[PDB]
């Protein structure tokens, strides 16, 4: 309560900015693919942007999804220009990672971890 | 099915709790008397509010929340578990 | 005499003294807390709405000359509630004085730029982002300048570990380099060096 | 004072070796383990105990600046000789 | 202007911290115990903040112990036990408490190791 | 066999004879393939149709709570009463203690250094019992 | 079970596993693949190899400080392959040429050195031995190379029995054998194949998808004396597979008839090359065997991995083929291969 606005009177007002990054990115990913010669086919790129917005659907804070906004144009605009390579731009799909699994026995079979 | 153990929590100060202790100095000695092998395992907590939780044959729990009720009130209550 | 201990020209303290107070009453909307250091070193602190207007005067102002900005810092702190505490320092080239203004932030309340005074800042200006989370209004730019193109971070956040979340190898399954969460090899020596006894007295803080 | 544990592996001067089964004896297939063979436990025997006249004797390395630092023994224990804690120095009486 | 948030602060994803740190790791906030062998406590009277130890390992080649997680080594100070709850809560944290443990003042005199009748008499010097 | 970690190697509660519950907390993973106690219960669960509830140790402690409050309540002492009632149903029996003096099995301090499996197993304890009993 | 051998950590570079391997084929183009899994994760690999010391360079890679060891080795001469798979737990086999040297035949690569080494790990005491045979490794086949692995698969299981016997298909990827093989015909003007490459399925497996069978093939419990079949999905037909390779390789596709009598001799003559030759009488018979089903056998999905199609990651490989005007074209635009299940 009683905390000073960043470019949001409210939610709402803040959910169409990351509406705008949306059309931004989406409108963007075909043009990636063929610019950095990314394996990816564009129909599957389109889905890992949708799913790191997805990562951040929870949040409420009107002055958090500003940030989160300003960090995506900036995030955008070093892939708009190449100045984020192959090497980063594949760091998202995680194509490498094991995928940790989720069952307790499973965890409980390999490391200590909870 | 078959009851197997009770539990009840109760505060020590708490005004809530009234009725779950004055139901000990009048009808606990009487019951386990009635029943010597089935562990009334009460315990006496800070704050919360008072429960009496049974426990049954398989894995199966069902509680109460005996919350500012008599003194007599208690006696049905629980009578009503046993039986 | 004492060859060990410094010598202390204590002229340039009262200097700074003065000036400290009469940038304290020319300025009141703002000014919080001036003080002098040992070492004779003026610390003006300044509401963070005040930047523009502390740092335009105390560079056109005709007794104050500070056109260089020597750095533009930040201090974390997570004991205070306003973490970030950014520093400026100042210099004048004209009076031989050197002259810092502080003022505190949070990861939620930005702070206005001020590239429009010194373009100095501009890099700088920066750097306290990619570094801090600090984020700054009318900044033309505005990108991280040091770490990665993808960290996800603000490496000196005192929350951040040393060693960082990610390591970067090379992979011939994908030919190219990858990421993957750090798996050190000889784990940081974390040396529990404090001393249980009171080294200095004078900064005793009662219970 | 190197002594070859049954597996053929040659055991440190820190009593250390890998047993037979231990995959990590990998690393010295095609290699060897190399071990120091001056060891310190019996050079620093075969050193003659030295007497003195007082009760309290100083040692230091015997350089001075280039020993260890100066200190103490007491000598007036008979059954057991008094050692010096830094070099495993011994010192008598009589 | 203001605004009005009644939701508890929350910045858990703009440090950008992985989820696998995040909801399993847990934070002890507690005023770090004296060195008994010291009978200094200046070490004290900062609260501090650690992290849940994990798994360390010996290293198969020299023996060093090794790590997977990067938040062991890490400790932040506080000056007052509210301020390191905020930050716990604020970045997302499990967080649990140890009550401050000060020491009960004691009666020492150094005339009751001579007393006509009591029990307190000392043998010694 | 299925091993477990020592008290040096989980988070656990104990409560003392005060009845003051207080949490042992993890300074060293436990050596080979042990894992926590109260997880390979909850592992041997789930292999068959058991399925205890509870998933991590956080859902644990609130397992406890229902149980037992007092044990959650970490540094807190209950004060406890009711003793007349527990002294009344005690004096219903009646059992008459043995005519045979009672010893405790503690008489010197040689039988002081072996009470565990923990102590038993050092080399440090069993180098007292060798000096104290020589 | 020692303690060094005791897992650990959380699953990467700097951690144990247990999997102190000794693989046989790591210079080669499966063995890189195979290693990289097992180094990823915390293994003590040791890589016997003959080659030069640059070309196993690349290998030094994928693996945290010691944990790969290289160790010199002859295949005729016996002593050198105990001395590498003394204190390994599981030894992968992956040796196999696809043509005869001057010192080396089919039965010397495919027969006499699986025999060795897995004699010298049964009495080394090894737990598993995983080996590498091909699909269509029946006894009454054409080619010289999959009769005689049929021999080495059989020999190989009566000196160590509860063997784990792969058989992957043809196995395609970066520097491959398959898809760079095809890709690679444009340089004559024309793609010969055997009736235009109808009555052909070939059946084609991503090699990570086969390094984590291998790899998983030395965790799970079960698998130790059973036989796989690496498949791998749609079976495309020969002429639909090469068809598609220039899809994506914007080139050309000129297919036209061939007996087999004439594509065999001409492939004969290119054998004779003291280099790596280009094709050989063997490799001729191999393209053109159909794939047998992978009914009768578990696969991939009865060991936890997922199979990989090819449309997926082909444009990986087969970037380097196109040229300037075709460079950044993308997969939309190849309107992939139709699978047939004859
Ligand atoms: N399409 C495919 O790739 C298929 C592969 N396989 C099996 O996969 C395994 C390897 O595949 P791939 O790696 O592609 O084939 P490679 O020829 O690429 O691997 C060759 C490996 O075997 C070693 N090798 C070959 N001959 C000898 C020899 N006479 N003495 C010692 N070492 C030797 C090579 O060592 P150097 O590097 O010194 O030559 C190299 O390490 C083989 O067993 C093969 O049968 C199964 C089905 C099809
Ligand atoms: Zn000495």
């Amino acid at each position: 309560t009683s905390v000073k606005p960043i470019f949001s009177r409210d939610l709402n007002e803040a959910k169409r900015r990351v509406r705008e990054l949306y059309r931004a990115w989406y409108r963007e990913v075909p043009n990636t693919v063929h610019l950095m010669q990314l394996d990816i086919t564009v129909k599957q790129g389109r889905d890992k942007v949708r799913e790191m917005f997805m990562k951040n659907a929870h949040v409420t804070d009107p002055r958090v999804v500003d940030l989160l906004v300003i960090k995506g144009k900036m995030e955008l605009q070093e892939t708009i220009k190449v100045w984020k390579q192959r090497t980063h731009v594949m760091r998202f799909f995680h194509e490498t990672e094991t995928p940790r699994p989720k069952d307790f026995l499973s965890k409980f079979y390999m490391g200590h971890d909870p | 099915l078959g009851l197997r153990e009770i539990r009840v929590h109760l505060c020590q100060r708490s005004p809530g709790s009234q009725g779950v202790r004055d139901f000990i100095v009048q009808r606990y000695v009487e019951l386990k008397k009635a029943h010597p092998n089935l562990p009334i395992l009460i315990r006496e907590c800070s704050e919360v509010q008072p429960k009496l939780w049974a426990r049954y044959a398989f894995g199966q729990e069902k509680t109460v929340s005996l919350n500012n009720l008599s003194a007599d009130e208690v006696t049905r209550a629980m009578q009503n578990v046993l039986s | 005499k004492r060859p060990t201990v410094r010598p202390r020209s204590d002229v340039t303290h009262k200097q700074l003294s003065a000036f400290g107070e009469y940038v304290a009453e020319i300025l009141p909307k703002y000014v919080q807390q001036v003080q002098v250091s040992c070492l004779d070193e003026l610390e003006i602190c300044i509401h963070p709405d005040g930047v523009i207007p502390t740092l335009t005067f105390l560079r056109d102002h005709t007794n104050a000359q500070f056109k260089s900005l020597a750095d533009l810092t930040a201090v974390d702190v997570p004991t205070r509630q306003n973490r970030f505490e950014i520093v400026y320092n100042l210099l004048s080239l004209r009076f031989n004085s050197r002259i810092r203004v502080k003022t505190y932030a949070d990861e939620l309340t930005p702070i206005d730029s001020i590239v429009s005074v010194h373009i100095a800042a501009n890099w700088y200006e920066r750097e306290v982002w990619d570094m801090f989370g600090v984020f700054f209004f009318n900044h033309p730019d505005l990108r991280r300048i040091l770490t990665d193109y993808g960290f996800e971070g603000h490496p000196f956040r005192k929350d951040f570990p040393l060693t960082g979340y990610v390591e970067l190898r090379y992979d011939d399954e994908v030919k190219r380099v990858v990421a993957e969460p750090v798996e050190l090899a000889q784990e940081f020596r974390k040396f529990d060096l404090n001393s249980p006894w009171e080294a200095f007295p004078a900064y005793r803080q009662p219970p | 004072g190197v002594q070859v544990s049954p597996s053929g592996e040659k055991i440190t001067h820190t009593g250390q070796v890998y047993d037979e089964k231990d995959y990590r004896r990998v690393r010295f297939v095609d290699r060897q383990k190399e071990v120091n063979e001056n060891f310190a436990i019996d050079l620093i025997a075969q050193q003659p105990v030295n007497e003195v006249e007082h009760r309290i004797i100083a040692c230091d390395g015997g350089g001075g600046a280039l020993g260890h630092p100066k200190v103490y023994i007491n000598l007036d224990k008979e059954t057991k000789t008094g050692t010096c804690g830094y070099c495993g120095l011994q010192f008598k009486q009589h | 202007q203001l605004i009005t948030v009644d939701e508890k602060l929350d910045i858990t994803t703009l440090t950008g911290v992985p989820e696998e740190h995040i909801k399993t790791r847990k934070v002890r906030i507690f005023v770090p115990a004296r060195n008994n062998m010291q009978s200094g406590v200046n070490n004290t009277k900062k609260w501090k903040m650690e992290f849940d130890t994990r798994e360390r390992w010996e290293n198969p080649l020299m023996g060093w112990a090794s790590t997977a997680d990067p938040l062991s080594n890490m400790v932040l100070t506080f000056s007052a036990k509210e301020d390191a709850i905020a930050f716990a809560e604020k970045n997302g944290w499990s967080y649990d408490v140890e009550e401050k443990k000060v020491p009960k003042p004691k009666s020492k005199s150094y005339g009751a190791n001579f007393s006509w009748n009591k029990r307190t008499r000392v043998s010694t010097k | 066999i299925l091993p477990g970690a020592a008290y040096t190697e989980k988070s656990a509660t104990y409560v003392n004879t005060e009845g003051r519950a207080q949490q042992t907390k993890v300074a060293v993973t436990p050596p080979g393939l042990a894992r926590e106690d109260w997880k390979i219960i909850r592992a041997l669960s789930e292999i068959a149709g058991i399925t205890l509830p509870y998933d991590t140790l956080d859902q644990v402690r609130n397992r406890l709570e229902e149980v037992s409050p007092n044990l959650v309540r970490y540094d807190d002492i209950e004060e406890t009463n009711y003793f007349q009632q527990a002294s009344e149903l005690a004096k219903l029996v009646n059992q008459e203690v043995l005519a045979d003096p009672l010893v405790p099995p503690q008489l010197t301090i040689k039988d002081f250094y072996m009470t565990d499996s923990i102590s038993r197993a050092s080399q440090t304890m069993a180098k007292c019992v060798k000096a104290v009993t020589e | 079970l020692h303690h060094a051998v005791i897992p650990h950590g959380k699953g990467g570079r700097s951690s144990v596993s247990g999997v102190v391997a000794t693989v046989f084929g790591a210079t080669g183009f499966l063995g890189r693949y195979v290693v990289n899994h097992l180094g990823r994760m915390g293994s003590q690999v040791i890589i016997p190899y003959r080659c030069d010391v640059y070309d196993i360079m690349h290998l030094r890679l994928m693996g945290d400080l010691g944990q790969l060891t290289f160790l010199e080795w002859d295949a005729r001469d016996k002593d050198s392959i105990r001395k590498a798979v003394q204190h390994s737990n599981v030894v992968i086999n992956l040796i196999g040429r696809e043509w005869e040297t001057r010192n080396f035949d089919f039965e010397d690569v495919f027969v006499n050195i699986p025999r060795a080494i897995a004699q010298a790990s049964k009495e080394a005491g090894v737990e598993r031995f995983i080996h590498v045979s091909h699909l269509n490794a029946s006894m009454k086949s054409s080619s010289k190379s999959l009769r005689s692995k049929a021999v080495g698969e059989k020999e190989v299981r009566s000196v160590f029995p509860e063997a784990i016997i792969i058989r992957p298909s043809d196995i395609f990827g970066r520097e491959d054998r398959f898809l760079n093989h095809f890709a690679n015909y444009r340089w004559f003007l024309a793609v010969p194949l055997v009736s235009l490459g109808f009555k052909t399925v070939k059946q084609p497996v991503y090699v990570a998808d086969v390094s984590k069978g291998i790899v998983n093939a030395t965790k799970d419990p079960d698998a130790v004396g059973k036989t796989f079949a690496f498949t791998g999905p749609n079976r495309y037909l020969l002429f639909h597979l090469v068809k598609y390779i220039f899809g994506m390789t914007h080139r050309t596709f000129i297919p036209y008839p061939l007996p087999l009598f004439v594509y065999s001799w001409i492939g004969k003559l290119f054998g004779l090359s003291p280099f790596e030759p280009w094709t050989t009488k063997d490799k001729v018979e191999r393209i053109h065997i159909s794939d047998v089903m992978p009914t009768d056998l578990p696969g991939l999905e009865d060991l936890g991995v997922q199979p990989t199609p090819l449309e997926l990651k082909s444009i990986e490989v087969l970037r380097r083929h196109r040229t300037y005007r075709w460079l950044s074209s993308e997969i939309e635009e190849t309107k992939p291969a139709k699978t047939v299940n004859y």
